[PDB]
């Protein structure tokens, strides 16, 4: 839900931003205790779309 | 219900804030007639389900009172609102209220010259009524409750032949007749006569009745009457 | 007055016996009734009855008027098996064949105007009531042209409508005017019609009459209205495509009317909202992106009001209409255009009730939050739905209480530590474990087993109330069920350290509270776990030695611990 938060975030103000690359490696990463798929897809669509956000502008 | 446990100061700002959102819905008509009966209603409700004891922590009824008061008395910021009745409606309402409970009022009870109330929460919202009204009644005179008075008597009576033993009954009849002869309800309408009759036949039989009635009972009985008009 | 006491208490007796004479003495002994020949009566205590003011004035106005009322019914049902029943018929029809109401209509209504004529209009208004209860609907009544007595309604509504561009006496009048149109049959579908009157105010404000019409006597209203089951509510439900205000309105009278009329019968309102639950897919223009948001939550309002006010066991499964209505609430449940808030009041009804239940259960979880609400600082909106939305989420199983539930709510708050709120949670889990059946809570035990495969954090997030305020009948019961299932547990290494743990603090508790056979065999098996004398190693040490105090409860309490 933050995932868009940050991915707005970067894709209006148009940079790395390291920081949301950390935010989204926390959303990426919140699996190693947990066996719930659907977190892991939730989180693998939220990182295609920061992968394509990167391509957007200057990450 | 957040009104009591208030001091005075953040209680005097509720009961702003609380005149201020009346006269909001008052605005609105429809909105305010549902919202006034469902919230009085509801209200009153709360108040009688005050417990008491026989002779932060639990609220106390003495204090909505001055709410009212504010109410009888919240022109102040009704006229700077107004600039970009209301006690009427507070009496009104109020009326209504009160009567519409007070017909709820279940009162079984038994002897076991004993008495055994079987009703003890009805009792309690009795006496927590009773309380407030005397507490509210006094200053406000008939001037909304006059063509009330009349219906008021008829079905306090009736109450009286289901149970003759509530003093409330002429409570409400004392600062009633306060009101009425203060207004001289009596002139020598068929209302104004048959109403009348219902002061004096209702009197006389209680006058007769009393011997049948104890302490705390028989002297509100007779504080009861002597309350009743020249 | 004693005089009028004298004439009044004559007239009670007489008329008793007048009921007699029809009763006790049937049409074999009409003829003593003949005995009355003129019967003068006929023409005098009809005049009494629809006007005390025919007894003197009935003065005193004591309980004999009171009794008026259902003695004069008396009077008439026996008139009804006396011959006499078209003589005093007629009788009435010469005191009043709806004469009056032609000019009656002009009262001067709306103000202290002519009361002596509501007066006169309200004791005319009790006789025909009288005459109603009397079974006396349309007989006496010269009624309508048309078959509906349009009478009371059309002049009722035009004069409720124009007298204001109030009054409670005018208010009580009109209210027996509506007993009045109630007593003529019928009316219910044209009141339906009619009653959806767009006609708007016109004053500050503006805004459509009828409904308000109704309302002021909204509840008497209703039970005319719903004499007429769903017939006329159908007929709504074809026309409250736009406006459900009305009929809403009237859903939530006849509702909690339900709820008031369960002392005599519940189901008779049980029948109708059963029936009407059915008769909801004939109009269906809501609960989708079809009506106002606002409309969305009002039909979830009132199909959340049906819901407890029929047995929930009532349609939580295929019953009728549980599966139409269970899938429209299925659709709102996938309507995820909720305001976060509105999503918790749909949760609200979820334990009215099967897998697709949970697979819709985790596809609504998943869109509140990733894992953690301290990322959405307090304060926030969004902050305050989510805590808004956990307190919903606990009320509504710790109403449930079913094993699924739980382990759903312990999965979403086994995120992270502290986000949930998770003081409320376990307080929930307190009031739960005190509640449920000891099989509802040994299932609920074999829910929390299951998903214990940190990889010790899950049980650690809910296991204490568990262990504790659960009867010592589900926790014995459970104790023998896993016996074995413990025995065998007994026996990278993270995960298996944490399972040690969870072993642990099951096993702690479980002897804490009462000891079968396999005795001593248990104790050295849970001791040579211990006796081992990273910081998994201090956690060992604590852990294992805190089950060995709980494993000392009860047997080697008392010294010599078999070294």
């Amino acid at each position: 839900n933050p995932a868009e938060n940050f991915r707005v975030l970067v894709k209006q103000k148009k940079a790395s931003f390291e920081e949301a690359s950390n935010q989204l490696i926390n959303h990426i990463e919140q699996f190693l205790d947990t066996n719930e798929t659907p977190y892991f897809m939730k989180s693998i669509d939220c990182i295609r779309a920061f992968r394509e956000e990167a391509i957007k502008f200057s990450e | 219900d957040s009104f009591p446990q208030y001091s005075p100061k953040m209680q005097l700002v509720c009961c702003r804030a609380i005149v201020k959102v009346f006269l909001a819905l008052a605005a609105k008509g429809p909105v305010l007639r549902n919202c006034i009966s469902t919230v009085v209603h509801q209200g009153l409700i709360r108040i009688c389900s005050k417990p008491v004891v026989l002779p932060w922590k639990v609220p106390t009824y003495k204090d909505y009172v001055d709410l009212f008061r504010h109410l009888l008395s919240s022109d102040q910021m009704m006229d700077s609102i107004l600039a970009d009745s209301l006690n009427h409606l507070l009496y009104d309402e109020f009326v209504k209220s009160v009567l519409k409970i007070v017909e709820k009022l279940d009162l079984t009870l038994e002897i076991q010259a004993n008495l055994h109330p079987a009703k003890p929460k009805d009792f309690s919202a009795f006496i927590n009524l009773v309380e407030f009204c005397r507490e509210i009644l006094p200053e406000k005179q008939a001037e909304f409750f006059e063509p009330w008075v009349y219906s008021f008597s008829y079905e306090l009576i009736l109450q009286s032949t289901r149970l003759p033993l509530i003093s409330g009954f002429y409570k409400l009849l004392s600062i009633t007749v306060r009101n009425a002869k203060k207004i001289k309800y009596f002139e020598g309408d068929p209302e104004k006569y048959s109403c009348f009759a219902l002061f004096v036949k209702f009197g006389k039989e209680v006058a007769v009745k009393m011997k049948q009635y104890k302490d705390e009972l028989l002297a509100s009985c007779l504080t009861f009457l002597l309350s009743l008009p020249h | 007055e004693r005089y009028n006491y004298s004439k009044c208490t004559v007239v009670v007796r007489i008329m008793e016996f007048t009921t007699t004479l029809l009763n006790t003495s049937p049409e074999g002994w009409k003829l003593l009734k003949k005995d009355l020949c003129n019967t003068h009566l006929m023409r005098v205590l009809v005049q009494t009855l629809c006007e005390p003011a025919s007894i003197g004035f009935n003065i005193g106005d004591v309980q004999v008027m009171a009794h008026l009322p259902d003695v004069c019914v008396n009077l008439m049902k026996a008139l009804k098996m006396s011959p006499y029943k078209d003589i005093l018929e007629t009788h009435l029809r010469e005191k009043i064949t709806a004469q009056s109401i032609e000019e009656l209509c002009a009262v001067n209504l709306y103000g202290p105007d002519a009361q002596v004529d509501r007066s006169r209009l309200a004791a005319v208004v009790s006789a025909c009531k009288q005459l109603h209860r009397a079974g006396l609907l349309h007989n006496i009544l010269p009624s309508q042209s048309t078959d509906l007595h349009h009478s009371v309604g059309t002049e009722l509504l035009s004069l409720v409508y124009k007298g204001i561009a109030l009054d409670l006496s005018c208010k009580q009048l009109a209210s027996g005017l509506l007993e009045l149109a109630f007593a003529f049959g019928g009316l219910c579908e044209r009141l339906v019609s009619l009653l959806l009157n767009p006609a708007v105010l016109s004053t500050v404000i503006h805004f459509s009459h009828g409904e308000y019409f109704y309302s002021l006597f909204s509840e008497t209203i209703n039970t005319e209205l719903l004499k007429n089951l769903d017939l006329a509510v159908l007929e709504l439900m074809q026309s409250s495509v736009d406006n459900t205000k009305m009929v809403s309105a009237v859903l939530n009278g006849m509702l909690d009317q339900s709820f008031r009329e369960r002392a005599n019968q519940k189901h008779q309102g049980l029948k109708l909202a059963t029936t009407i639950l059915q008769h909801w897919k004939k109009c269906d223009s809501w609960w989708a992106k079809d009506s106002p948001l606002e409309t969305k939550m009002a039909v979830l309002a009132l199909l959340a009001k049906i819901l407890q006010i029929d047995s929930s066991v009532s349609f939580n499964t295929s019953h009728g209409s549980f599966p139409e209505v269970f899938t429209t609430y299925i659709s709102l449940l996938a309507d995820t255009k909720l305001d976060l808030h509105l999503k918790g009041q749909a949760v609200t009804l979820l334990p009215f009730f099967l897998e697709e239940l949970r697979r819709v259960l985790e596809q609504l979880i998943v869109a509140h939050f990733p894992m953690q609400s301290r990322e959405f600082p307090p304060g926030t909106p969004r902050f305050n739905n989510y805590v808004d939305c956990m307190k919903k989420f606990l009320d509504a199983l710790e109403l449930s209480q079913s094993p699924m539930l739980l382990e759903l709510m312990t999965e979403v708050l086994c995120r992270e530590q502290q986000h949930v709120m998770e003081e409320l949670f376990q307080s929930s889990f307190r009031r739960i474990a005190r509640r449920g059946s000891c099989v509802t809570q040994v299932g609920l035990l074999e829910s929390v087993y299951e998903m214990f495969r940190t990889r010790q954090s899950f049980v650690d997030r809910s296991l204490l109330t568990l262990l504790w305020h659960c009867s010592l009948d589900a926790l014995r019961e459970f104790f023998s069920t896993i016996v074995v299932d413990a025995i065998d547990v007994l026996k990278t290494f993270d995960t298996q350290i944490t399972k040690k743990m969870g072993y642990y603090k099951i096993l702690d508790v479980m002897y804490s509270r009462l000891p079968n056979e396999l005795t001593k065999t248990l104790i050295k098996l849970c001791y040579d776990a211990f006796t081992e004398n990273l910081e998994r190693r201090r956690l060992y040490h604590c852990a294992a030695y805190n089950c060995a105090i709980s494993v000392i409860c009860c047997v080697f309490n008392e010294l010599k611990f078999y070294q």
